[PDB]
Protein backbone atom coordinates (compact mmCIF):
# COMPACT_ATOMS: atom_id res chain seq x y z
CA UNK A 1 0.00 0.00 0.00
CA UNK A 2 3.32 2.52 -0.01
CA UNK A 3 5.12 1.26 -2.92
CA UNK A 4 5.92 3.81 -5.97
CA UNK A 5 6.56 3.41 -9.09
CA UNK A 6 10.65 5.44 -8.93
CA UNK A 7 12.42 7.10 -12.10
CA UNK B 1 3.19 12.93 19.22
CA UNK B 2 1.23 10.91 17.25
CA UNK B 3 2.51 12.88 13.83
CA UNK B 4 6.39 12.86 14.46
CA UNK B 5 8.68 14.01 10.87
CA UNK B 6 10.67 10.99 9.51
CA UNK B 7 7.27 9.08 10.38
CA UNK B 8 4.08 9.76 8.91
CA UNK B 9 5.31 12.41 6.60
CA UNK B 10 9.38 13.80 5.74
CA UNK B 11 9.96 17.46 5.67
CA UNK B 12 11.27 18.94 2.20
CA UNK B 13 14.92 19.93 2.61
CA UNK B 14 13.68 23.24 0.03
CA UNK B 15 10.16 23.89 0.28
CA UNK B 16 8.17 24.98 -2.55
CA UNK B 17 6.59 28.32 -2.56
CA UNK B 18 3.18 29.22 -4.37
CA UNK B 19 2.30 25.13 -4.40
CA UNK B 20 -1.11 24.04 -3.86
CA UNK B 21 -1.92 23.20 0.05
CA UNK B 22 -2.61 19.65 -1.05
CA UNK B 23 -0.55 18.33 -4.44
CA UNK B 24 -1.07 14.74 -5.10
CA UNK B 25 1.62 13.34 -8.26
CA UNK B 26 0.43 10.18 -10.25
CA UNK B 27 0.79 8.44 -13.52
CA UNK B 28 -1.74 6.54 -15.50
CA UNK B 29 0.86 3.55 -16.00
CA UNK B 30 1.93 3.31 -12.47
CA UNK B 31 -0.11 0.05 -10.71
CA UNK B 32 0.81 1.52 -7.50
CA UNK B 33 -1.19 4.71 -8.30
CA UNK B 34 -4.15 2.69 -9.64
CA UNK B 35 -4.74 1.06 -5.85
CA UNK B 36 -4.01 4.29 -4.66
CA UNK B 37 -6.82 5.67 -6.45
CA UNK B 38 -9.29 3.09 -7.45
CA UNK B 39 -8.30 0.83 -4.78
CA UNK B 40 -7.73 2.18 -1.50
CA UNK B 41 -9.53 5.60 -2.77
CA UNK B 42 -6.79 7.69 -0.81
CA UNK B 43 -7.58 11.24 -2.75
CA UNK B 44 -11.49 10.47 -2.02
CA UNK B 45 -10.68 10.00 1.70
CA UNK B 46 -8.40 12.84 1.76
CA UNK B 47 -10.67 15.25 0.39
CA UNK B 48 -13.41 13.67 2.94
CA UNK B 49 -11.44 14.98 5.86
CA UNK B 50 -9.82 18.42 4.48
CA UNK B 51 -10.30 22.02 6.63
CA UNK B 52 -12.37 24.44 4.90
CA UNK B 53 -10.99 26.31 1.91
CA UNK B 54 -8.30 23.23 1.35
CA UNK B 55 -8.85 21.87 -2.16
CA UNK B 56 -7.23 18.61 -3.20
CA UNK B 57 -4.81 19.28 -6.58
CA UNK B 58 -3.75 16.34 -8.43
CA UNK B 59 -0.79 16.10 -11.13
CA UNK B 60 0.10 14.09 -13.59
CA UNK B 61 3.79 12.98 -14.50
CA UNK B 62 5.57 12.64 -17.28
CA UNK B 63 8.57 9.72 -16.50
CA UNK B 64 6.16 6.65 -17.10
CA UNK B 65 5.44 5.46 -20.84
CA UNK B 66 7.27 7.58 -23.08
CA UNK B 67 5.78 9.63 -25.42
CA UNK B 68 2.48 8.46 -24.27
CA UNK B 69 3.42 9.74 -20.64
CA UNK B 70 3.45 13.06 -21.45
CA UNK B 71 0.61 13.02 -24.26
CA UNK B 72 -0.99 11.21 -21.18
CA UNK B 73 0.04 14.69 -18.53
CA UNK B 74 -1.48 16.68 -21.63
CA UNK B 75 -4.25 14.93 -21.23
CA UNK B 76 -4.44 15.06 -18.00
CA UNK B 77 -4.53 19.11 -18.35
CA UNK B 78 -7.51 18.54 -20.68
CA UNK B 79 -9.62 16.22 -18.12
CA UNK B 80 -8.77 19.39 -15.29
CA UNK B 81 -9.51 22.31 -16.96
CA UNK B 82 -12.85 20.77 -18.79
CA UNK B 83 -13.40 19.37 -14.95
CA UNK B 84 -13.74 15.93 -16.01
CA UNK B 85 -11.43 13.59 -14.21
CA UNK B 86 -14.56 12.33 -12.14
CA UNK B 87 -15.46 10.39 -16.11
CA UNK B 88 -12.19 10.06 -17.31
CA UNK B 89 -9.90 8.60 -14.38
CA UNK B 90 -11.08 5.42 -14.21
CA UNK B 91 -11.56 4.54 -18.15
CA UNK B 92 -7.74 6.08 -18.50
CA UNK B 93 -6.61 3.39 -15.63
CA UNK B 94 -8.28 0.64 -17.13
CA UNK B 95 -7.33 1.50 -20.95
CA UNK B 96 -3.75 1.92 -19.36
CA UNK B 97 -3.14 -1.16 -16.84
CA UNK B 98 -6.27 -3.39 -17.41
CA UNK B 99 -7.51 -3.73 -21.36
CA UNK B 100 -4.38 -1.94 -22.46
CA UNK B 101 -5.93 -0.19 -25.55
CA UNK B 102 -4.40 3.09 -25.13
CA UNK B 103 -1.78 2.96 -27.29
CA UNK B 104 -1.69 6.11 -28.75
CA UNK B 105 -2.94 9.66 -28.27
CA UNK B 106 -6.20 9.02 -30.18
CA UNK B 107 -6.51 6.27 -28.49
CA UNK B 108 -6.42 8.89 -25.17
CA UNK B 109 -8.99 10.81 -27.26
CA UNK B 110 -11.60 7.61 -27.78
CA UNK B 111 -11.41 7.76 -23.82
CA UNK B 112 -12.59 11.40 -23.34
CA UNK B 113 -15.06 11.20 -26.38
CA UNK B 114 -16.76 8.07 -24.88
CA UNK B 115 -16.87 9.65 -21.92
CA UNK B 116 -19.07 12.64 -23.15
CA UNK B 117 -16.44 15.22 -24.21
CA UNK B 118 -17.28 15.73 -28.11
CA UNK B 119 -14.18 15.74 -30.15
CA UNK B 120 -14.40 19.40 -31.40
CA UNK B 121 -14.56 20.31 -27.44
CA UNK B 122 -11.60 17.62 -26.17
CA UNK B 123 -9.36 19.08 -29.60
CA UNK B 124 -9.84 22.64 -28.27
CA UNK B 125 -8.83 22.19 -24.92
CA UNK B 126 -6.11 20.30 -26.41
CA UNK B 127 -4.49 23.05 -28.44
CA UNK B 128 -6.07 25.77 -25.64
CA UNK B 129 -3.36 28.18 -23.62
CA UNK B 130 -5.19 26.77 -20.35
CA UNK B 131 -4.17 23.22 -21.06
CA UNK B 132 -1.03 24.29 -22.29
CA UNK B 133 -0.04 26.38 -19.08
CA UNK B 134 -1.28 23.55 -17.06
CA UNK B 135 0.99 21.21 -18.66
CA UNK B 136 4.02 23.33 -17.75
CA UNK B 137 2.46 23.52 -13.71
CA UNK B 138 2.31 20.06 -13.65
CA UNK B 139 6.04 19.72 -15.17
CA UNK B 140 7.41 22.28 -13.07
CA UNK B 141 5.42 21.20 -9.83
CA UNK B 142 7.18 17.76 -10.00
CA UNK B 143 10.71 19.13 -10.63
CA UNK B 144 9.90 21.77 -7.31
CA UNK B 145 9.71 19.00 -5.08
CA UNK B 146 12.15 17.07 -6.71
CA UNK B 147 9.93 14.69 -7.01
CA UNK B 148 11.55 10.39 -6.91
CA UNK B 149 8.19 8.11 -7.71
CA UNK B 150 4.50 8.20 -7.75
CA UNK B 151 2.46 7.87 -6.12
CA UNK B 152 3.01 10.81 -3.30
CA UNK B 153 1.49 13.81 -1.56
CA UNK B 154 2.87 16.91 -0.34
CA UNK B 155 1.86 19.64 2.23
CA UNK B 156 1.94 23.40 1.56
CA UNK B 157 4.78 22.03 -0.41
CA UNK B 158 6.66 21.72 2.53
CA UNK B 159 5.96 18.16 3.94
CA UNK B 160 6.07 14.46 1.80
CA UNK B 161 3.47 12.25 3.01
CA UNK B 162 5.28 8.87 4.27
CA UNK B 163 3.02 5.84 4.26
CA UNK B 164 5.50 3.55 4.43
CA UNK B 165 5.94 4.95 8.25
CA UNK B 166 1.86 4.34 8.94
CA UNK B 167 0.08 1.69 10.43
CA UNK B 168 -0.59 -1.11 7.63
CA UNK B 169 -2.41 -3.53 9.48
CA UNK B 170 -5.61 -3.01 8.42
CA UNK B 171 -6.17 -0.87 5.35
CA UNK B 172 -9.32 0.94 6.46
CA UNK B 173 -7.27 2.25 9.54
CA UNK B 174 -4.51 2.81 7.21
CA UNK B 175 -6.18 4.96 4.72
CA UNK B 176 -7.42 6.92 7.50
CA UNK B 177 -4.20 7.43 9.33
CA UNK B 178 -3.39 9.06 5.71
CA UNK B 179 -6.12 10.80 5.58
CA UNK B 180 -5.74 12.62 9.29
CA UNK B 181 -2.25 12.98 8.40
CA UNK B 182 -2.72 15.11 5.65
CA UNK B 183 -5.60 17.08 7.52
CA UNK B 184 -2.99 18.05 10.39
CA UNK B 185 -0.12 18.64 8.07
CA UNK B 186 -2.78 21.39 6.15
CA UNK B 187 -3.01 22.79 9.59
CA UNK B 188 0.11 23.05 10.58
Amino acid sequence: PFATCDS
Amino acid sequence: AQYEDGKQYTTLEKPVAGAPQVLEFFSFFCPHAYQFEEVLHISDNVKKKLPEGVKMTKYHVNFMGGDLGKDLTQAWAVAMALGVEDKVTVPLFEGVQKTQTIRSASDIRDVFINAGIKGEEYDAAWNSFVVKSLVAQQEKAAADVQLRGVPAMFVNGKYQLNPQGMDTSNMDVFVQQYADTVKYLSEK
